[PDB]
RNA sequence: CGGGACCGAGGACCGCGCUCUGCAAGGAUGCUGGCGUAAUGGUCACCAGCGACCCGUCUUGAAACACGGACCAAGGAGUCAAGGUUUUGCGCGAGUGUUUGGGUGUAAAACCCGCACGCGUAAUGAAAGUGAACGUAGGUGAGAGCUUCGGCGCAUCAUCGAC
RNA sequence: AGCGAAUGAACUUUAAAUAUGUAAGAAGCCCUUGUUACUUAACUGAACGUGGGCAUUCGAAUGUAUCGACACUAGUGGGCCAUUUUUGGUAAGCAGAACUGGCGAUGCGGGAUGAACCGAA
């Protein structure tokens, strides 16, 4: 608005290589850390899994459906076996998943 | 005298070499040593410009540098304050720990019998003759 | 009431004591040198224009910021040197009991919580100086005149 | 609401100092000196005073 | 003229919120009354934090509350003058009583699911009018892109 | 103990007190006269005493110099857009953004809808690539507030560690 | 000042005026313990840490609406005059620096009058 301006008050006083034809879709690979891995589970099934109402079933998570290609290992995981299907994985993330009791499966 | 970093020193340029001194401001100044050389020393001096202090650094030969006694009185006073406080706690009597400014003199009487005053003129008559 | 009676008696006795000591020395053939003054009243009589920074700072520390302002100063060397430096702006001297009581009775204002409150009651002096034993204006006058511990 | 001079108003004097009435009645500002014949000044004081 | 080398300083802190929230104005009135009529410094601090802006009131997460609830602070009432946000990296939530300006829906749902309770600041003033048994928490003030770019 | 000038702020009581039937003690009341209207007061024109360079701009440190101004009416000069940044208010909150579009409509309004996408949620390297818990997410010194009074210690700061 | 003290501004028992540097506490003072990659003939000093002792007065005066850290914004940043100090000069003028004060930004009383004078803002 013009009426709030200061000029109304001042009225009367005046490296590296070059990549030709780059395609970002080649290097598209979004990543998620393992402390947000349980957030991809739907909330109510996540609550039964965390409470301990499912002693005979394990969840399978597909990261490509949620929009992620690499599973990274920031944070910690509970002692629940989780099957993870990811395009990429880091070594310590896979170690923490196996310590939790699940398995990391590679998909394309 | 082997000077060390952090020692507080006084600067006195001895001799009548004042014909061509570049900086006579630091003569008689006190500063802190930051660098030591075999015949030189680095002195931090503070100058006052109006309301603020500016920091200057000089290189002075050892022949014009003497150790300062600025904190000698403070360390000494700390020592007898501790010792007389221990003595006061031993004997159970209060004692003064604070130095005080000079107080005005009290009333007193001056005898005249052997000290008769001499009358003086604005000039001496022995000088008049 | 009793304390004011004691103070009046003490003033009379100290005056007669000084007179008696002077007379005794004169009769014995000597001179009694009186004690140097312990209290100085200082009045700023020159303005705030064209003043060097050191006298400016000394007048600030002596609380003489306006012309015709007066303060009481206990005589030490540390204050005597300051007053000697700010001599070209002040007039100072040794006040007597009448000067002290006139100043405190007529122009007596206390600093209470950073405010300038007139001394209209003994109560203000009592809650502002009762921890030092000064409970009324007569104690205040006695302390200022005799230069007590407070 | 109004600062009153205790040296002009006797009531303010009596409020600030209850001994003022006793001072005025007993006339302690008019006390005479102690009795007794004063001894004279010694002579040597006078020759010292008038010595050129 | 009077010589004032120093200058009287106007207040450099907020005395009233810039917000036009009527419920916030009611909360300010309530805590002004509380800070005037009680000796507890908690009421004055809560009034000052009600005065502050949003960048001076960073959000506090459930993980931060669960961190501060440890070591004998389990039964204390958590007071946060800010928005309490949910943190999904915290998989299990301890039982807690939290009084805040506002809660996110997920944070309130997770607290009530874990078995704790959520309060407004007026409910806090009614249950703990002197701020007894309270744990006062702030969020990370310097965790902002502007603060990083400073 | 007289003589004179200026002032009367507040508006039940509270207080300090005193000479204690009351009071000169936290701010003026009592008695009386004339008039009840241009009498007090106000505006305009003029005279009298005292005071008082013509405005704006430029310059430098400043004046001076210089430039503009015959008079009056109307017009007349830091605005809009895009992109940033800091602060303020608001909504939601690890999410957020309906309005490219579709549905609908009392039809350029209002209301509704969702896929993608932008920003944020992970950085580093020229790149290939790799990718953030030894510990109640560490130890120490402060630190508002709370406390069962032993301590717990927000934000933040300093420092030593860890990834 | 004395040299009825020694010796002879360069003599000193003692000691100027003027402003001026440094320091004046628990955030500090030491002691002890060890290491040293410093240094020292050297476990010797010092630094680095460790532990302990010192709160019986917190260790001069005066003053203290005087705190600190950010964020954003603006003008001016090799101007004039004067006191003092100092370096040079000229036939005489004058020219450099350092501090302070005033002015440019300032009204008022007095210097008959006024950028630089006095009082006072």
């Amino acid at each position: 608005p013009t009426r709030f301006s200061k000029t109304r008050k001042h009225r009367g006083h005046v490296v590296g290589m070059r990549h030709f034809h780059l395609l970002r879709n080649h290097y598209w690979r979004p990543s998620i850390n393992i402390d947000k891995l349980w957030s991809l589970v739907p909330s109510d099934v996540r609550e039964q899994y965390l409470s301990g109402q499912k002693k005979d079933t394990a969840p399978v998570i597909d990261l490509l459906s949620h929009g992620y290609a690499k599973l990274l290992g920031k944070g910690r995981l509970p002692e629940i076996p989780v099957v993870v299907r990811a395009r990429y994985v880091s070594a310590e993330a896979e170690r923490k998943v196996k310590e939790a009791g699940g398995v990391v499966e590679l998909v394309a | 005298r082997t000077y060390r970093v952090g020692d507080i020193v006084d600067i006195k340029v001895n001799g009548a070499v004042q014909k061509g001194m570049p900086h006579k401001f630091y003569h008689g100044k006190t500063g802190v040593v930051y660098n030591v050389t075999k015949s030189a020393v680095g002195v931090i001096v503070y100058k006052r410009v109006k309301h603020r202090y500016i920091e200057k650094r000089i290189n002075v030969r050892i022949e014009h540098v003497k150790p300062s006694r600025s904190r000698e009185d403070f360390l000494r006073r700390v020592k007898e304050n501790a010792e007389l406080k221990k003595k006061a706690k031993a004997e159970g009597v209060p004692v003064q720990l604070k130095r005080q400014p000079a107080m005005p003199r009290e009333a007193h009487t001056v005898s005249i019998a052997d000290n008769k005053p001499v009358t003086l003129a604005p000039v001496a008559y022995e000088t008049t003759i | 009431f009793k304390r004011a009676e004691k103070y009046v008696k003490e003033y009379r006795e100290q005056e007669r004591e000084k007179i008696r000591l002077a007379r005794i020395a004169k009769q014995q053939g000597s001179f009694h040198i009186p004690a140097e003054a312990k209290l100085v009243f200082v009045i700023r009589i020159k303005g705030i224009n064209k003043i060097p920074p050191k006298p400016r700072k000394i007048l600030q520390l002596l609380r003489l910021r306006q012309i015709n302002n007066g303060v009481f100063v206990k005589v030490t060397k540390a204050t005597a040197e300051m007053i000697k430096i700010v001599e070209p702006w002040v007039a100072y001297g040794y006040p007597n009991l009448k000067s002290v009581r006139e100043l405190i009775y007529k122009r007596g204002y206390g600093k209470v919580n950073g405010q300038r409150i007139p001394l209209t009651d003994n109560a203000i002096i009592e809650e502002n100086l009762g921890k030092y034993g000064i409970i009324c204006i007569e104690d205040l006058i006695h302390e200022i005149f005799t230069v007590g511990p407070n | 609401v109004q600062k009153k001079n205790p040296l002009r108003n006797k009531q303010i004097m009596l409020r600030l100092n209850p001994y003022a009435s006793t001072f005025a009645k007993e006339k302690l500002g008019e006390v005479k000196a102690e009795e007794g014949k004063p001894p004279k000044v010694p002579a040597s004081f006078k020759e010292l005073l008038h010595e050129a | 003229g009077i010589d004032l080398r120093w200058k009287h300083v106007r207040s450099s802190h907020r005395k009233a919120p810039k917000s036009d929230n009527v419920y916030l104005k009611l909360l300010v009135k309530l805590y002004r009354f509380l800070a005037r009529r009680t000796e507890a410094p908690f009421n004055k601090v809560v009034l000052r934090r009600l005065f502050m802006s949003r960048i001076n009131r960073p959000p506090v997460s459930l993980s931060r509350i669960a961190r501060n609830l440890k070591n004998g602070n389990e039964k204390k009432t958590v007071v946060v003058v800010a928005t309490v946000t949910d943190d999904n990296r915290l998989l299990q939530v301890p039982k807690m009583e939290v009084a805040a300006l506002r809660f996110t829906a997920k944070a309130r749902a997770r607290i009530e699911a874990a078995g704790g309770r959520t309060l407004t600041l007026d409910q806090l003033a009614l249950e703990k009018p002197t701020g007894a048994n309270t744990l006062l928490l702030r969020g990370p003030k310097n965790a902002r892109e502007a603060v990083k770019h400073f």
